[PDB]
């Protein structure tokens, strides 16, 4: 997939069919983070960096700081 | 070892001269006149009577 | 091994380069720097006014004779200059007296 | 326009010769 | 180009052979080779 | 008599004149990638070298454009 | 008269030390054509002519940076000036050039004259040997004003498009509420389609422009170039 | 203006057949069973859970209250609730600009009487504005 | 490289390990498998 | 004898600031130093997270100099030249009233080659002032 | 080059990883600072300068 | 395991590079990262 | 006119101004302090380097007639074509 | 004397000189799809890899014809 | 009887007229890369001295445009 | 009543028109190479006579361009 020119990397088969085939997939061992693995969205159930900490929330910060940068000098303005 | 010590202080240094350049030096012949330095001449004469 | 990128100092390298490995391109160098040096080195006042100021000149304070007039006031005061000399002004300092008391 | 200008053209052209002569030798080793 | 060789001593023709702005300056006309630029050139 | 006219909007007109270089410089791309098709049709494997062949061809082409439009500029923003 | 300024290049420097510190390999060059002259085996050059290596890799990684960060908006080119760059390219075309005259190989020349004996001389061979004696000199002339014309038209288009952008954006966007909503989406929708295509082009035309500049000065040295048949 | 709503609903109804939540697959089916409305539903629940969670809030101020005042909070004090603490920073900025526009209800102050741009209002082109 | 351990591995470093990882082939195995299934819906 | 030429000639001790330049390092490396960050002639990287990041913070220091260095002056010299032709009669007027008349040269700005034209040029039977209010 | 990172699927995978959301962050600011111009440049009560036609950039530069 | 670097690769594929000869190749047919 | 603006260096910090004549008279005293002492002899290739040259070409400006006038090299103004002076 | 004179409707003669720098541009469009017809012909089994040159081709020549409407545009708003 | 007069703004014109040139320049080049293209795809083998009398071509086509170029400036800044 | 008029400022337009005529020139050198780069891969064991008669082609080209430059000279002096 893609995020605008960001193309997310895929890893290239290496075994036969036929090999392939005959591997068992146990996701008993796989780590939690990795389960039910989707190659369209391998990081649905990655930890947050910062825990309550959302996209939305951060975006939500640019736009209030874009905000007071255009309307700090109509509440405080200050001489020349 | 050598450039790993040289570059940490060229960073050090262009960090600063970064902050400076782009957060506190004014620029020149600014049209108020409140800030920067509109220029001036050097190698003026000096102790040199019989120049004139 | 002996190597000039990984042996010698930065100041020696630097020599080294420009002598050994890039010795015209050094030398037409520097007779670019010195013919703009000496034809492409100065502006003048009207120069200046028209282009040398970001917003455009302030006639309204107009630094460059207040420049001017340090560099003089530095020139007269240092070289000890008599500007009242008849040189300066064409004529006596009796007549420079007489037109004073006229004016 | 100053792209066109030769008023200041030396001291402008001093950042070009400083990056030749002083810059490439350390971005070189 | 390609390598440059020199033509050898019997490769190259004769002074008289070579042609001016109107025509040859053969003998009675061999001091006005100095003086002929196309020859010159041709030669 | 002898008088020292100064017309202000002429640098319009001009400027336009240059534009029309640009007629030329489009055309001729047009036919640089006409001639690659008909290039890559007559000889696919190697229609890669022939694609950077035409791309060089684009930029040394639009470079002359530039100058026209610079010209433009000049006489506009003068 | 002296100005002093400063390149627009430190927080790239400061990134150039940090993440440099450390060796990396190279493998993708704007210009690679530099380091592969000669394609058929056996033949060999006693000129230097790997000498353009080293002041190519770094002519790119200096035009890099200032011209493709060029397109973060208020970054600026500090070298744009139409003589600034008359003067590198005499500096590195002229250095060449003295470096084949130096020689002191006239034979060098004999391509010059340009044609067969069966030519006049006068009249087609020498007028034809002046016309590529001014060619040479125009081509270090193009190779400059080239550089610098693309620079400038890109950038004052980008300005232009920005300007009408921010108008229509701020001043028209209210239609989103309003009945004539459509037209103002269609709008909207033609300058992001407009937006992504300039920056693309511009992205593209910086690097194919460093590629023609560099292949300018290497066109310069293969033309006198001799290459030897090892036996 | 058929075929365009008859696309959407089924645009629709496939990107609802995807979800693999068993929750909500489950509330839908039950939903479309009794032939109500399941958002609604989830409206109404969620207003009433608030309805009756505000004393909760309130206990849970003061609680956080006492944490605060108490100086446990700022003894475990991270970089985390820095990051945090600067967002409501900077929400608290935010908010007193738009109270100050909003309670002098203009955007800009006004203008004094003794000023020289009471021109510019005299001069508007739409007094009524 | 001990002066890096203390930065841990983010998410795409601990993807690659996951994939590349001594159940490299149990994840391509189940990566494949989905992706045909999802190729023969999709048909 | 003076000054070596040879960079082996050491200043300081193998030690020196260790800690400091190895956490200084372990900066440089951690996303730098991988298979995927390959660069294009050492100024365009790989990685994606480089660019995400260094875009927007070029983007805005150049914007807060632009703003606060740059634009600046062409600011006060439209309200130096409107109010009085000299910064004291412009530090006669008010912070309220600077604010509006900057933020009219900003809508100047925003307007640029599209704006209405009556900005600039005084329509006939304006009763506004004129350019020699001053004069 | 372009080869190769963390890439986020959608929206709400920004916070995974601390330079989107930094990125993320900007591009609040990028597209919020766009409303704020449209209120506060579009408002009822900004009013043009009375002296506006006493000086212009463009006699200026003419 | 770590998360050290490891052998440069310029982001380069040593299956089609032009010296991909001096990597060495693994049972799955993949050249090695480095020597 | 504003888009033209925009292509100007952003980081101008000082502009400091020398008359030619000083600085040239400064650089001849300087040159004359370190040719003159007697260990340098006069037939050196380093005192024929630093002299030679200077001396023709002022020999060669002292020999110039030139029919035309060619205006002052820094005069206060030397934008207006119809005024040479 | 020193007499100076600005007129208004300039601007619109250098517009419509630079819309003349369409002529080439749209021409040149023209030529790569009909070249581009020739060559499906020539070689069908290169359907998309054709179109996609194409389609190279008018973005190149479109983006030199959006110079030239810029201009265009531009001087008539001056 | 005898009026003289000295317009001032008439080297746009002029200058724009000679840019107008530059398209001929341009359509030139656009052709010899066009008939490079579809040379290279009928003899392979020959490809690189076929792209060197390309580059001669374009040697010998630029420099005219310059010429053109030159006269631009000549009345531009004059 | 009569009036003689004489403007300063027409040579601009003058050499500006003649200088114009340097777009069949370089169009002509086009064609010239881009057939010579035809031949070439058509009958590669001649390229050398071909060289020498497209050179020829190109000096009788520059010709007539050097005529033009001529009366532009003379009219922009003049
Ligand atoms: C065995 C002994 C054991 C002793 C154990 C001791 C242990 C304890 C420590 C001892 C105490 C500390 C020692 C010093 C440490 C320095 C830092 C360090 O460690 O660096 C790493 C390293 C440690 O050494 P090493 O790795 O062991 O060995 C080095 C290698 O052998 C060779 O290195 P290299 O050749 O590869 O590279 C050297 C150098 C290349 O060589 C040079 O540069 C040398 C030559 C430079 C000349 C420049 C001036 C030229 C002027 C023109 C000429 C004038 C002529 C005048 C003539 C006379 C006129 C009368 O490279 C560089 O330039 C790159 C590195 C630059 C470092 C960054 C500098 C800026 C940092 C700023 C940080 C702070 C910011 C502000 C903070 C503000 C906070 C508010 O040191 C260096 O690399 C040396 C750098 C030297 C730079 C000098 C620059 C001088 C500029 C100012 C001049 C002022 C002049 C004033 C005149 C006034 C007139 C009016
Ligand atoms: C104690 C030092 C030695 C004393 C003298 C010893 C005995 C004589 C030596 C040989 C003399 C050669 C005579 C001329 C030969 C023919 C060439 C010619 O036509 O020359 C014209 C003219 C000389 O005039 P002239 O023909 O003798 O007759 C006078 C006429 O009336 C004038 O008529 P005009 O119309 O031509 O006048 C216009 C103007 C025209 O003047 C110019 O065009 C000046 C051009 C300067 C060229 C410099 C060449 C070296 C460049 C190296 C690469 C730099 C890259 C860029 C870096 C940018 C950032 C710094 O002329 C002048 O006013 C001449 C003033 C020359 C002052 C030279 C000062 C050099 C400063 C170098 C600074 C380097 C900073 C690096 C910092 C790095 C830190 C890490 O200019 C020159 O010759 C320039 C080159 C002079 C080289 C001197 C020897 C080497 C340098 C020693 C001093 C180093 C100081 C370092 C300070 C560091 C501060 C931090
Ligand atoms: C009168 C007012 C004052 C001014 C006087 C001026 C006199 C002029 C004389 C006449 C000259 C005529 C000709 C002028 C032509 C100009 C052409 C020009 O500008 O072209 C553009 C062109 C632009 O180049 P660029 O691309 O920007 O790159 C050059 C940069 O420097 C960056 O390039 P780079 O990074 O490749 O450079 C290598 C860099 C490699 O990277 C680094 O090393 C990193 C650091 C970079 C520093 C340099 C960047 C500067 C950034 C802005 C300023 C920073 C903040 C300053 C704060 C000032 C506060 C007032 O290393 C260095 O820079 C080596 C020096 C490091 C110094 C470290 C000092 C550490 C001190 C620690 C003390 C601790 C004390 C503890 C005590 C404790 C007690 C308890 O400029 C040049 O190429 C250089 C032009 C210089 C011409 C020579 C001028 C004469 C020397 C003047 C020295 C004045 C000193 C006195 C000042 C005192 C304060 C007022
Ligand atoms: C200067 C000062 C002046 C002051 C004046 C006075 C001020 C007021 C004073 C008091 C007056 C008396 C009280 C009156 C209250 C009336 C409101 C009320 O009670 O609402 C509850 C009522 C639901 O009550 P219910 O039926 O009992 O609900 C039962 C359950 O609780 C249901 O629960 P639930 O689970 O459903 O809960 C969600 C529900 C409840 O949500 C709410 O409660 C919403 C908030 C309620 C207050 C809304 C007040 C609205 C007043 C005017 C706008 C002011 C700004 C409001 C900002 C709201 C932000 C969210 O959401 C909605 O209601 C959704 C409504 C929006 C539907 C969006 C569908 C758009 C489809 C478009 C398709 C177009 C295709 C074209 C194809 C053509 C092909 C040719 O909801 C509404 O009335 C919603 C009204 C929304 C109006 C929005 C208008 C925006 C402006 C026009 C659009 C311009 C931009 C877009 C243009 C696009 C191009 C076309
Ligand atoms: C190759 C290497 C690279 C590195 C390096 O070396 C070469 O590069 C070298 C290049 C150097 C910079 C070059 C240029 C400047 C500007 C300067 O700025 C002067 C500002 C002052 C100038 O004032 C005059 O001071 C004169 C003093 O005699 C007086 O006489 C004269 O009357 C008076 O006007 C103060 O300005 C006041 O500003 C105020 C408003 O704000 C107001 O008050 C008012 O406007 C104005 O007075 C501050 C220092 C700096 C950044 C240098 C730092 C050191 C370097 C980086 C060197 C560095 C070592
Ligand atoms: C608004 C107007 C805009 C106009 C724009 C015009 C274009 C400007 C373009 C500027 C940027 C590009 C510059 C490229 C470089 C140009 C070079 C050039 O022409 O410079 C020539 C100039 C000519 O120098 P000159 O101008 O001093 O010439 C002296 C001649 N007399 C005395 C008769 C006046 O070169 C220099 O400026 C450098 C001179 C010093 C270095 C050379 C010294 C050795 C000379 C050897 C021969 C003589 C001595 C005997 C032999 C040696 C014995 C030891
Ligand atoms: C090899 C190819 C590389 C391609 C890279 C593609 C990057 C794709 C970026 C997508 C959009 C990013 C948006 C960022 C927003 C930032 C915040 C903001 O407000 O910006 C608005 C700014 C300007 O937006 P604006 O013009 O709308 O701003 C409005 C502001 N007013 C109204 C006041 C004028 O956005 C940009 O300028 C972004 C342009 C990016 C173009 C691509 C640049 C690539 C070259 C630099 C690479 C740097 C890598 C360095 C790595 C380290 C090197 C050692
Ligand atoms: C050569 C000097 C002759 C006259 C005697 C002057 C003695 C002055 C007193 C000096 C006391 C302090 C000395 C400290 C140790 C200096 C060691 C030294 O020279 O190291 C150079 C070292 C560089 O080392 P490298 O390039 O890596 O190579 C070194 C090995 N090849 O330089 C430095 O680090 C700078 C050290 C400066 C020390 C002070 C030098 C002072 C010289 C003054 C000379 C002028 C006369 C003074 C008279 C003083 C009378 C009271």
């Amino acid at each position: 997939y893609n995020m605008l020119v960001f193309r997310d990397p895929k890893r290239r088969p290496q075994l036969s069919e036929e090999e392939r085939a005959k591997v068992v997939v146990n996701q008993a061992e796989w780590p939690e983070e990795f389960k039910d693995f989707d190659p369209d969205d391998p990081y649905k159930n990655s930890p947050e960096i910062i825990k309550g900490m959302s996209s939305w929330n951060l975006f939500l910060w640019g736009v209030e700081c874009a905000f007071i940068y255009q309307f700090y000098e109509l509440v405080f303005p200050k001489s020349i | 070892e050598i450039q790993s010590r040289k570059k940490y202080f060229q960073t050090l240094g262009y960090l600063v001269a970064f902050i400076y350049l782009y957060f506190l030096m004014p620029k020149e012949k600014s049209f108020s006149g409140l800030s920067g330095p509109d220029g001036h001449w050097i190698m003026l004469p000096k102790g040199r009577p019989e120049l004139f | 091994v002996y190597t000039r990128w990984k042996c010698d100092r930065l100041p020696v390298f630097q020599l080294k380069l420009f002598t050994q490995e890039y010795p015209m391109h050094a030398a037409v160098g520097i007779f670019t720097i010195i013919f703009l040096w000496k034809h492409m080195s100065h502006c003048s006042e009207e120069t200046e006014r028209k282009y040398g100021w970001w917003a455009g000149y302030p006639y309204w304070r107009d630094p460059i004779a207040r420049r001017n007039e340090t560099k003089y006031k530095q020139m007269i005061i240092n070289n000890d200059v008599d500007i009242t000399h008849p040189k300066w002004t064409g004529c006596s300092v009796e007549q420079l007296e007489e037109l004073s008391r006229v004016v | 326009l100053e792209p066109m200008s030769t008023w200041y053209l030396a001291s402008w052209a001093m950042v070009w010769y400083y990056a030749f002569f002083f810059w490439m030798p350390m971005v070189w080793t | 180009g390609e390598l440059f060789v020199r033509p050898k001593l019997e490769e190259i023709p004769p002074a008289d052979q070579c042609r001016g702005f109107f025509g040859p300056l053969n003998d009675s006309l061999k001091f006005l080779r100095l003086l002929d630029i196309k020859w010159m050139m041709n030669r | 008599s002898t008088v020292a006219i100064s017309v202000q909007g002429l640098h319009y007109v001009g400027t336009g004149l240059a534009a029309i270089a640009l007629a030329g410089v489009g055309l001729g791309i047009g036919t640089i990638f006409g001639n690659l098709l008909v290039a890559c049709a007559r000889q696919p494997n190697l229609t890669k070298m022939l694609f950077n062949y035409a791309i060089l061809g684009f930029a040394l082409t639009e470079a002359i454009g530039l100058f026209a439009l610079m010209l433009a500029f000049l006489m506009l923003f003068s | 008269m002296f100005l002093f300024f400063f390149c627009d290049l430190f927080w790239l420097r400061l990134l150039l030390c940090m993440y440099y510190c450390v060796w990396s390999r190279l493998c993708f060059i704007v210009y690679f054509n530099c380091l592969m002259l000669i394609f058929d085996f056996l033949l060999f050059c006693l000129f230097d002519l790997y000498l353009f290596v080293g002041l190519c890799l770094f002519l790119l990684l200096w035009f890099m940076l200032f011209n493709l960060y060029s397109l973060i908006l208020y970054y600026c080119i500090t070298y744009l000036n139409l003589y600034l760059l008359f003067c590198i390219v005499f500096l590195l075309y002229i250095a060449f050039l003295f470096l084949f005259c130096f020689l002191c190989d006239f034979f060098l020349f004999n391509n010059l004259l340009v044609g067969d004996s069966f030519m006049d001389v006068f009249f087609i061979r020498f007028l034809l040997c002046f016309l590529e004696c001014f060619s040479l000199l125009c081509r270090c002339l193009s190779t400059f004003l080239r550089l610098f014309c693309n620079l400038l038209s890109s950038h004052f288009l980008l300005l232009m498009f920005f300007d009408f952008f921010y108008f229509i954006f701020v001043f028209f966007f209210y239609g989103v509420f309003c009945y004539w909503f459509i037209l103002f989406i269609f709008v909207f929708c033609f300058c992001l389609l407009f937006y992504v295509f300039l920056y693309l082009l511009d992205l593209f035309a910086a690097i194919l422009q460093l590629f023609i500049f560099c292949n300018m000065i290497l066109q310069l040295i293969m033309d006198f170039l001799l290459f030897l048949l090892f036996v | 203006l058929c075929n365009a709503a008859s696309k959407v609903q089924a645009r629709s109804a496939k990107k609802l057949a995807a979800l693999t939540d068993a929750g909500i697959q489950k509330t839908i089916s039950e939903h479309n069973a009794n032939g109500t409305d399941a958002a609604v539903s989830s409206t109404k629940r969620y207003l009433a859970e608030q309805r009756q969670l505000f004393h909760y809030r309130v206990v849970r101020f003061f609680d956080e209250c006492h944490y605060i005042i108490s100086g446990e909070y700022f003894a475990q004090y991270t970089k985390v609730n820095l990051i945090w603490d600067l967002r409501f920073l900077t929400k608290l900025v935010v908010l007193f600009l738009i109270g100050t526009v909003l309670g002098r209800q203009s955007i800009f102050p006004p203008i004094d009487p003794d000023s020289p741009l009471v021109e510019a209002l005299v001069t508007k082109v739409n007094p009524n504005y | 490289y001990d002066h890096l351990a203390s930065w841990g591995k983010d998410a795409f470093l601990r993807r690659l390990e996951f994939e590349n990882g001594p159940l490299r082939d149990q994840v391509e195995a189940h990566t494949q498998r989905l992706l045909a299934e999802r190729a023969a819906i999709a048909k | 004898v003076l000054f070596s030429t040879y960079r082996s000639s050491r200043l300081v001790s193998k030690e020196f600031l260790h800690g400091p330049v190895m956490r200084f390092r372990a900066l440089g490396e951690y996303y730098f130093q991988r298979a995927w960050n390959g660069t294009l002639n050492w100024a365009l990287p790989g990685e994606y997270r480089l660019y995400a990041v260094m875009i927007p913070f070029i983007y805005f220091y150049h914007r807060w100099h632009n703003d606060h260095t740059l634009d600046r002056d062409h600011v006060e010299k439209a309200m130096i030249m409107r109010w009085g032709g000299t910064l004291e009669d412009v530090r006669k007027l008010s912070a309220k009233d600077q604010l509006r008349v900057r933020c009219f040269t900003d809508i100047e700005k925003l307007y640029s080659a599209y704006g209405p034209k009556d900005t600039y040029l005084q329509p006939p039977g304006d009763t506004l002032p004129g350019k020699d209010f001053y004069r | 080059m372009l080869l190769g990172g963390f890439v986020p699927r959608r929206f709400s995978q920004f916070n995974r990883d601390p330079c989107w959301m930094f990125f993320i962050f900007s591009v609040g600011f990028w597209l919020g600072e766009y409303p704020a111009m449209m209120i506060k440049y579009n408002a009822r009560d900004l009013v043009y300068d009375p002296h506006r036609y006493v000086w212009s950039h463009h006699d200026d530069h003419h | 395991v770590g998360n050290g670097p490891t052998f440069s690769t310029g982001g380069e594929c040593m299956n089609t590079c032009d010296i991909q000869n001096a990597f060495p190749m693994n049972d799955r047919g993949v050249r090695s990262s480095s020597p | 006119s504003n888009p033209a603006d925009h292509f100007r260096p952003n980081l101008k910090a000082l502009t400091l101004y020398a008359e030619r004549q000083h600085y040239v008279d400064r650089w001849l005293h300087v040159k004359e302090r370190w040719l003159a002492p007697w260990y340098l002899p006069w037939w050196s290739p380093l005192f024929q380097l630093g002299t030679w040259y200077s001396q023709r070409s002022r020999n060669l400006f002292l020999v110039e007639n030139h029919l035309s006038y060619r205006p002052y090299k820094f005069r206060r103004n030397d934008e207006d074509r119809n005024n040479p002076y």
